[PDB]
């Protein structure tokens, strides 16, 4: 851990936002969603979740529908509600006063800008491969790694869609395995249920450890807001480590790792 | 129509193959013994019971609950008839409940419903009265202590036309118009 | 030790507060009033209870039951004394069943606890009466209607020496024991 | 349906088999091995699921033990029994005497070529490289996808191992991906909930497009017992037709879809 | 050497015949070709050489006239003109004579096949995924790694073409990267200063040696007319052994050969 | 050659720097390279150079030699003269001047960072992974493509090397793949005799067609000195143009075209 | 028009600069010294020294070869006149053929062209007789023996308008004439 | 020791398969027409023709180039005997070379040889007089012409005994002396 706050003080530190994070705000949440497909599909809420996933789940309605459109329209129009009040937020004022010169996320709303912004700070959005050519060494990249409701052709919101996207062929993959030859990665918001974390980064070890430079891979971490046995043996092969807390309301201790961050 | 029913009651089955004779559709009953749970609410308790009756059979499949409901205990049973009835059995409950200065009690049957896609409840009830002393066989539980309204034969002793005023009759007979109306 | 215990019953909370006051350990006590299920054996009601609280928690947490268990009524509560003090109180209880042939019954205390890697069952019974009339105070359900063996003085009547010989008492007593005993 | 009817004559189609197959027999489950691990490790058995799938409860016995010798030995002795009577089980006899030149399993016993051989057949193992370089276009080819206990370098049974296998270049890989195309393959004892078998064939499909001769990928199959509505779509975007029945008996339900094949 | 014929008797060998087998015949050759297209375009044959290497010099052509289609027909009508004889050609004799059962090939002509008839042969032409799907094994199998003169999108005659084809992604590709996983390879009638061999062999051998089966891998040979001290050297690190001969007839030379295969 | 003048402008614009640049300076040349392995080896010199490439005659060498240890050091130690006087080469000088944030290169001696020192500039060095952990938004940084002399586990100098960097799996690949997403590289210096500089562009071009930006994708650049007829329309498929010249002379050819870009 | 050339000879490139003076295409000649093959041809001896000079420059370049046939030594030169003037000069040329029977000698130069694409030949012939002696300057190797005819004065003494009537100047002049109506 | 030879006269063929009989080695020759350059020196000469012979083909070669030298001419063949020869014949030679004040000459021959790995160069000469008259069989070209010295008959009338002090027998015993100690 405190190897940890070493590395925000000289620069070499990436955040990852997920999410989690996106709670304190009130958004729906990925429950309130399925629950939609299914009314609108002609089940039952529970009845329904009980024949996939999620990606799975998803994927039908779409294959059904005929295409996400119908789809990211309620989620944008709600997500985005005029209701909710960023200022409020005590973990995005954090993340917005820290000093982290590379966000990437995989949520598809826009409050992390839009707080950004509120605070008086600048940024450079990156969904696309244009972008990746107006970056500024003076402004805080935000990359959206999942898509975002400007674009149907890329959210990844489905199990294909959550399939090819795993040979990292893409231009935004290209970006980031080269982003972490050098760097410490903080996920935040996440949880421990996917796969794309595993392959990440049971893949940039690999490399070191052939090199046998090994000794020289930055460091990880995953702050997991209740603790687990057995994971931490299996995230420790891959260099990773937790950071959880006793604290039994998530919110607030997330809010709290986040002031070892902040300090002015 | 093929429907599937999970129970515990070997005579559940015998009576829902009889009321069910001849309208069009068959039931391949199974034994299971479901435990339920302890609530006031019988939509829940049928929606639960319903739930793990789906998760173990995963076809279109129906459970059903019966309840009494004594005006004397305030309606303590229904939901909760089975272990009353199991641990107090016919001796005692006509001494100090048929003896009672308010003898009323309604007896309900609530029918879960799954069609694979959506959960249906269907609903009967029967006033009745509490007898002082059983009377009648003694083969399937209470109905030797239940004098329905307007007669005073137990249901044991009224033989085949049991199912003909009662509240499982009631209760399937809506159920039996839903399933030949169609998937409404 | 930091414990944590999912409870309905907010006096349940302040009795095992200060029965466990000063010995080192800690609660910390949580109002989520989870169902329990109506089965028999209070081993597997207790077992599936912490079950549904270790899932709701995810540290180590204790879960308590009490139960009722008359001999007259054939020991027919215990497991599920809830529904039975929530619908008869303290007035249709003691009429019926304190002035019976047999005012014989026993008390006991279940308690199923975690510490995230095993399940550990403690328990502790008192002999009783139940009085004729309710007598004492009536904030604590069923204390004013409950005298122990040996005494003539309600539970709620004695007031706080009844957590020195209550069936609470020794199984927290066995629970202490085991908590400094170690993780054995 | 019939269709496939049709290539069980000329040869075409390939056997896929899988647990389900097994268990009907009399050997455990994971059940009962996931269990095991958690006695041998002080946990209580339905703690100790509350952590991870299944794999990774298991990924974890190994790294406390260090390897993964301990467990094989158990697996091997108990399951290869001789409580186990193998001419008690039809579903082993039609598959004995059908006529399947080609055989892929995931399974790590020996009761498949042990029928094969008790109702006079040949055949031959193939483990590794060395044995692909005997075979013989006259007997049947018993291949292991995943390992059999004669080996513990070559064994998918753990997280980091359903990984280094997920890019397919391994020999026997190589093999797979030759030998399907021009032919069919009918999954059977498979319980969807592995994405191995969505990785092929949605790699293998988009093969033939390119190709633009989709119209003559051939076609696969795959028995399930119970119906599923939304995994019967999904399944079909990629290229696999689904099979079922009514009888609600599991093992009654696949003796008998079998025979359809056996006659001759 | 011996060991090679070693091989050919128990049925491990697979025969690549190249370019200079066309010669007995009486084909054109490169050089007649490369003429051509100067001619064609307005040079001179020498001052065109000058410019690139040849496959370059093709792919001008293509571009200036606009597509392949022109030369296709010159080099089909050419080199199947009806002054050649095949019983004329020893060389073919004998391939046609021996026990091959796998023949790959990189000629864009169709001699082989003819050869094989007219000594009384039978034979499956693959080179196209359908034809993967009608393979006998009782015939042999004539595999067109180059592309046929009876389809513009496949035939290999330019720099763009010879590229993507080096990422082996080819359905045809798949077929080869699996037929020498236990067999040996007897090239003939190619030449050394083509690099695809050397990316698939050095690919296979490495392979073995992640096994550390090495010992095992099957050995490969290639017959050159002429010795040459360097080359030997790296052709044996990527696993690969020649077999030179002294008479100075090139053609005289691969003639004998390929008696010591023909023996009744 | 006006448009390229724009990008140089912004920041768009890489330098990748080859052997033609160090002639001018007086080091050895290639052609004393091979012809001193010959002498080393009993050869004479043109009868060694009728065997094979460069690279592969130089791969010869080591594999007698059991190694590149000997041949570093004549290289080493005759290249890094001390009768070779910076201050005495323009091309160095202006490179020296002008503007560009990265630079790459394929040679393997020291002279670039030399003259930057000279000439008084910051600068950091990157061979290894170690190095791209220190990289300073404010000073430029030389980046060796190819190996330098203080190792020789991954000096580039023979056909076998020269062949595994060509599947782009080290570090400093994945580094360059994603510098290129959005700038332009102008080539100087080198010789159209690779297929790294095809293979690189030809597969960053089209991927940005399946982004459907085409229209986006910068240009490159190469200054020849001579003009080639053909070559330009094959490089002109992969967006890279050429800016050849009069001047026969070929380092005064270079050296004009460079003031153009140091213009105060 | 911008053309390149390679010799040996400085004075060819004074006479191939003062021929071509305002016509319009200028000449950027270089000293190399290319070896000549040994034939009969002069077609592919041209062809050769042009290959050489088209590998060395790599642009619109042209190359010149300038031959004497001697009648009385059956034309011998030729393709071949260089090494033979280098090493008998002008002592041992004029007193053993110049006193023969037959004096015939025929001077020929040959322009190999290559404009980038195609090879271009031009050719130019002059009949003269060989002088007994040497005479003008020996500056610029056998103009001070060759007579050409129809005059008595050798291409030394004649002066500025040697390059008037001579072989390399008709050949320049088809030179001249294919280079100003273009790429024909 | 098997070593190949490539030349385009057929005698030569015939003096050195004569001159090394019994010596163990053995020559393949093959007739091809190497042309020559154009140079003073022969050393670059033969490096040329052996590379050339090296090209077409690629094993073990042996080239040879033979040479006159008159003293008259100031050495002018040697490198380029053959066009002379071949154009002026044995009737132009002796009535202007074998009638002058200097009839000495030396005749060379040069070899070149290659083993595939480096280049070794051999040489003989003999002095010799031109004759007056061309005197003896005239199938082998200047034979006929050629007095060595010591003696007042021709190469070609001397028979057999040509090569045992000619210089093509001195520099094939050095070749043949090279070829039997070893590879130095
Ligand atoms: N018999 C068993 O119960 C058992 C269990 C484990 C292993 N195995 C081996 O594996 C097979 C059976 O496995 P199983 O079906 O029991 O597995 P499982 O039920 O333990 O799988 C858990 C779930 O994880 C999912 N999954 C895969 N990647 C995921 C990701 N990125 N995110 C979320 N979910 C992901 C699937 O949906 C799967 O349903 C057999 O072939 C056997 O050899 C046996
Ligand atoms: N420093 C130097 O002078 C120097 C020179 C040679 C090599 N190199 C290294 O190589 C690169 C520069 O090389 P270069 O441009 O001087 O030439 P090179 O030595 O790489 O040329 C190799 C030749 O092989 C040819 N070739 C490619 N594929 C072929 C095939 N399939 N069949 C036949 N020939 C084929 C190429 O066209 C080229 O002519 C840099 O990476 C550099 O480090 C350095
Ligand atoms: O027509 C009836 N006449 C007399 N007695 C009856 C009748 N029907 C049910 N009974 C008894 C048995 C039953 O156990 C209990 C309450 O019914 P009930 O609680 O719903 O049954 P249950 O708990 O054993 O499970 P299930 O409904 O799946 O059979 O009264
Ligand atoms: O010392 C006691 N003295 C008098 N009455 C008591 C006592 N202890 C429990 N009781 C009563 C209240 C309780 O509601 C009922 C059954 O106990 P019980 O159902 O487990 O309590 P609860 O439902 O309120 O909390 P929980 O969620 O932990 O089950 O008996
Ligand atoms: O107008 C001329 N008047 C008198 N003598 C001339 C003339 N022009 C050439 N010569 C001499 C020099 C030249 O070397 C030789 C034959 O010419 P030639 O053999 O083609 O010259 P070369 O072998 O030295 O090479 P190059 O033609 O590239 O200069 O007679
Ligand atoms: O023993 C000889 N006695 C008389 N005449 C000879 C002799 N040997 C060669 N000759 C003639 C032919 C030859 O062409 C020329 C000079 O020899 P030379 O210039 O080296 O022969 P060449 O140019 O035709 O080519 P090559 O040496 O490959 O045969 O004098």
């Amino acid at each position: 851990m405190e190897q940890l706050l070493a590395d925000y003080k000289k620069g070499n530190v990436i955040l990852f936002v997920g999410a989690g994070v996106s709670m304190n705000l009130g958004l729906p949440s990925w429950s309130q969603l399925v629950d939609h497909i299914a009314t609108e599909l002609g089940y039952d809420p529970d009845i329904y979740r009980t024949f996939g996933s999620a990606l799975e789940l998803a994927e039908y309605y779409k294959l059904k529908k005929g295409k996400i459109g119908p789809l990211r329209s309620w989620m944008d129009r709600m997500w985005h509600s005029s209701d909710i009040d960023i200022n409020k937020s005590k973990v995005h004022e954090y993340i917005a006063k820290a000093n982290f010169p590379i966000i990437y996320t995989t949520n598809y709303d826009r409050w992390i800008e839009t707080a950004l912004s509120n605070y008086g700070k600048e940024y450079i959005k990156i969904s696309s491969v244009s972008d990746i050519a107006k970056i500024d060494n003076n402004k805080t990249q935000i990359i959206k790694f999942a898509g975002d409701f400007d674009d149907d052709s890329s959210i990844v919101l489905d199990e294909t869609s959550y399939f090819q996207r795993l040979e990292f062929e893409t231009p935004l993959d290209i970006k980031f395995r080269s982003d972490v030859l050098g760097k410490s990665v903080l996920f935040i918001g996440y949880s421990l249920s996917d796969i794309n974390i595993r392959l990440l980064f049971y893949k940039l070890s690999k490399l070191w450890k052939e090199q046998k430079l090994e000794e020289a891979q930055p460091k990880s971490y995953i702050f997991l807001p209740r603790p687990n046995p057995i994971q931490e043996e299996i995230l420790e092969q891959w260099r990773i480590g937790m950071i959880s807390s006793e604290n039994d309301n998530p919110g607030e201790s997330l809010e709290e790792f986040l002031k070892n961050f902040v300090l002015v | 129509m093929n429907i599937r029913f999970i129970t515990r009651n070997r005579h559940k089955i015998k009576e829902i193959n009889k009321i069910l004779s001849g309208t069009g559709v068959v039931v391949l009953a199974s034994e299971h013994s479901i435990d339920e749970i302890q609530t006031e609410n019988v939509h829940a308790l049928i929606k639960d019971k319903l739930l793990k009756a789906f998760k173990l059979v995963g076809r279109p499949v129906f459970v059903e609950h019966t309840g009494l409901y004594i005006e004397s205990l305030n309606g303590f049973p229904g939901g909760l008839t089975q272990i009353f009835w199991d641990k107090l059995q016919a001796d005692k409950f006509s001494q100090l409940l048929g003896t009672s200065e308010n003898p009323r009690l309604v007896a309900k049957t609530i029918i879960g419903y799954c069609d694979s896609m959506k959960i249906y409840i269907f609903e009967g009830e029967t006033q009745g009265t509490i007898s002082p002393v059983p009377k009648g066989p003694r083969d399937f539980q209470w109905d030797c202590i239940f004098i329905p309204d307007g007669e005073s034969e137990t249901f044991a002793e009224m033989g085949d036309r049991k199912n003909e005023i009662s509240m499982r009759k009631k209760a399937f007979d809506k159920f039996k118009e839903y399933l030949l109306e169609g998937g409404k």
